[PDB]
RNA sequence: UACUAAGUGGAAAAGGAUGUGAAAGUGCUAAAACAGCAAGGAUGUUGGCUUAGAAGCAGCCAUCGUUUAAAGAGUGCGUAA
RNA sequence: ACCUCGAUGUCGACUCAUCUCAUCCUCGAGCUGAAGCAGGUUCGAAGGGUUCGGCUGUUCGCCGAUUAAAGAGAUACGUGAGUUGGGUUCAAACCGUCGUGAGACAGGUUGGUCCCUAUCUAUUGUGCCCGUAGGAAGAUUGAAGAGUGUUGCUUCUAGUA
RNA sequence: GGUCUUGUAGCUCAGUCGGUAGAGCAACGGUCUGAAGAACCGUGUGUCGGCAGUUCGAUUCUGCCCGAGACCACCA
């Protein structure tokens, strides 16, 4: 409950005065409260203080950092919103190009030469795009890496207004996104592991079996170094998969690398 | 020690013995050996 | 999967597979071949399972030929019905093979993989297959 | 016993070599000064698995198995012998074979050239 | 006169097999053939895609030569190669 | 559509259960991507046992809570000349539908009466005639046999490997 | 499961039914409008569900298939 959230924050205040090394984040998108711990015993003792020392009863789940969205090859559709809700007539209509841009975010290019759209409507329509990508038809993450090219439109009389054009552009963006087969991107962390000799094959087989992008060896002064661009989901239990196999003598560095295309298996897992 | 109906040598060692007039397939490993295959 | 174009009559005799090889009684286009030791009927599904097995174990090249094409068809009398209302409902197509008939031939990637592919093909059908080599 | 072939710029890389029982700085300095004339290049080394293992390490001249690319003035050693990648003059190939004649089982320049042709077979370029 | 080792006889197959016996052949060898054993079983060479290395041999693609009586980019097992 | 339409009593529930393993648990062993714990896997195999309730007339179904476990098939959907009849299937009535209406719906609803004096075989206990070679009185062994072959908890070993 | 009916423009419906695809609206251009809507004037869209046949050409006739819709489940 939200009251349970408040009481768990009180428990957080109690438990952070002893050792604040644990980090707590309340994600704005995934929503669930992430709290850091060392290992099985560390999380267990945190739970014990929560339920017995603090009398705080909270459910436990799984870490939450989900995705990003984008879409496939380009297309061009039109948006016509002739509607009204509150006392008079409303209308708007635009024509935009829905084109992907692999390495650039939202971009606008105008193609109004015959006066189909006054300059006053050039800027609002952009915003209509910038808010329309926020939802996806697969799982609802915002669509990025898109180049938008406005082509045409129609400004009518008093029935026309700027927010009507923004809504028409939103309709066009969603329709084109549905047509152009949207795809997903998963977070990918760059993990570097330095082991003298013991867990060469162990880490090789763990990465090959679980997930990750690997290429061979780095041979440091007296150790073996392996860097893997691996999905952030694969860190689940990896902290103890490596540590248990290393008897507690394992270490690495976790740095976020980039968002990468999600394979079909990930497409089947996350969807409801 | 598996049970099948068509024995074919999977590993290098897949020998057979009609021991006590009962056919057992044996291997150097404990997995590839068979019985009444 | 493999069916004739037009059928003047859809309802022939039930079928009898008795007799010896009348047509395609030998291998005449490959280098290795497969012969049936008993007359049977091969339906579309088993034929396609054998064909996909051959395709998978064939590699990148390999030449294969079936001596027959699925021509005959079968009918299914309605279930839970009393005796006598006509004939059955038309169903899957099928090919008839007689006792001692060569059905299939292979070349291109010789005898080792040839015999391997022939075993792969024959391990999908009830017929007690027999492998042979076409002699030139 | 294993085979090793690594950069001549420094003998410090290689944990397996240091774990045999020889001090890191020892073979590092020794190799780096024995290759001081020409280093910063790929060199095949050989060592044994000795118990005391004070120093039982030696090097060899630059390997000639795909080194014809140096003589062929190209890179990207071909996997398949389907097309030719370039041309090498026979004089240079024979001179290199003589240069490596003492190393191998070859007892005349011709046998070393036969081995060069055999190792060039995979590359797609032959002794031309 | 041959067969049996299953009580087959005295119910059934897809299947698989150094089961038994016979026949038709095909090669070498008493110099001691084959089995086993004492050994060797090598080099260019760690050939390249690549597993934050291609290395014999995860795999993949080529898929040769030198000495030898012998050694195959290897016959396989197996190793992080 | 082959005997039985000059008659093969059928639902469920209760009791009596028995038998089979094509085994659910308890037994043993092998393999294991089986460190142990925690599991799966295959074989031998019936010695045994395998719960209590709610909804439902009502098996099959679900759930609840339990045991170490909460298997199935066959016995005329075992089991009425063993018990009842909530049940389809009497006469009665009613709702909806259909049918000109009389009447009908694996649609529903309210209910609606199960006869048996036992001859033999069988089978369980209890007896009579005499037998086993003088009569009577005892002691007996034991042939095929009959009956039970279920399992859990706690603690120490030992927080030991 | 059959016993039937239906499948026609972008929606709803007719056909020398063996010799032609057409209506209202959906739908664009114009008229006009201090604002538009509305209204008016002209379009246009067309394997007649898919297959096969007969002949003469099958949208129609015959048969089959597919989708959907109406009727029933021995003993009543």
């Amino acid at each position: 409950t939200k009251a349970d959230q408040e009481k768990m924050s009180i428990a957080l205040s109690k438990l952070a005065e002893e050792d604040p090394t644990f980090k707590t984040f309340t994600d704005p998108e995934t929503g669930q409260t992430i709290i850091a711990g060392m290992g099985e015993l560390h999380l267990d003792i945190l739970v014990d203080r929560m339920r017995r020392e603090f009398k705080v009863e909270v459910n436990v789940g799984a870490p939450q950092v989900s995705f990003r969205e984008t879409f496939n090859k380009e297309s061009e559709v039109e948006g016509k919103y002739i509607k009204q809700s509150g006392g008079r007539g409303q209308y708007g209509h635009v024509k935009i190009r829905f084109e992907p841009n692999k390495d650039k975010g939202f971009e606008f290019v105008d193609k109004i030469v015959g006066g189909r759209i006054p300059r006053e409507y050039i800027k609002p329509v952009q915003a209509g795009l910038e808010n329309a990508m926020a939802s996806g038809p697969l799982a609802g993450y915002p669509m990025i890496d898109i180049k938008a090219t406005l082509f045409d439109g129609s400004f009518h009389e008093v029935d026309s207004s700027e927010m009507a054009f923004k809504i028409a552009a939103s309709l066009a963006l969603k329709e084109a996104g549905k047509v152009c087969s949207p795809v997903l991107l998963e977070p990918i962390m760059a993990i570097e592991v330095t082991v003298p000799e013991q867990y060469f094959g162990d880490t090789m087989g763990d990465i090959s079996s679980r997930r990750g992008l690997i290429e061979g060896t780095e041979q440091r002064d007296n150790v073996q170094v392996i860097k893997a661009k691996v999905p952030l989901k694969e860190m689940f239990g990896y902290a103890t998969d490596l540590r248990s196999f290393s008897q507690g003598r394992g270490n690495y560095v976790m740095q976020f690398s980039h968002y990468a295309e999600t394979p079909k298996s990930v497409v089947n897992e996350i969807i409801a | 020690m598996k049970v099948r109906a068509s024995v074919k040598p999977i590993c290098k060692d897949c020998k057979i013995i009609k021991r006590h007039q009962i056919v057992r397939v044996i291997c150097k490993t404990q997995k590839h050996k068979q019985r009444q295959g | 999967m493999l069916q004739p174009k037009r059928t003047k009559y859809r309802k022939p005799h039930n079928v009898s597979y008795e007799g010896k090889a009348k047509g395609n009684s030998y291998v005449a286009f490959g280098e290795y071949g497969l012969v049936a030791t008993k007359g049977n009927w091969i339906d579309a599904r088993a034929i396609e399972s054998a064909r996909i097995a051959i395709s998978k174990c064939l590699g990148k090249t390999g030449k294969m030929w079936i001596r027959i094409f699925p021509h005959m068809s079968k009918t299914k009398k309605p279930l839970e019905v009393r005796m006598g209302s006509g004939k059955g409902n038309p169903e899957f197509w099928v090919a008839v093979v007689k006792q001692g008939t060569v059905m299939f031939e292979v070349a291109n990637i010789p005898e080792s993989q040839m015999i391997k592919a022939l075993t792969r093909a024959g391990h999908k059908l009830p017929v007690t297959w027999k492998i042979l080599k076409r002699e030139e | 016993i294993a085979k090793i072939n690594l950069l001549g710029g420094q003998a410090k890389p290689g944990p397996a070599l240091a774990s045999v029982g020889i001090n890191m700085g020892e073979f590092t300095k020794q190799f780096n000064e024995k290759t001081k004339d020409k280093q910063g290049e790929m060199i095949p080394c050989v060592i044994t698995a000795y118990n005391d293992k004070s120093f039982d390490f030696i090097l060899k001249t630059t390997p000639v198995s795909i080194l014809l690319k140096q003589a062929a003035k190209l890179e990207k050693g071909a996997k398949n012998a389907k097309t030719i990648v370039g041309k090498i003059t026979m004089a240079k190939a024979k001179e290199i074979a003589q240069y490596k004649l003492v190393d191998l089982n070859a007892n005349t320049v011709e046998a070393a050239l036969k081995m060069v042709l055999g190792t060039a077979k995979q590359m797609g370029i032959e002794v031309i």
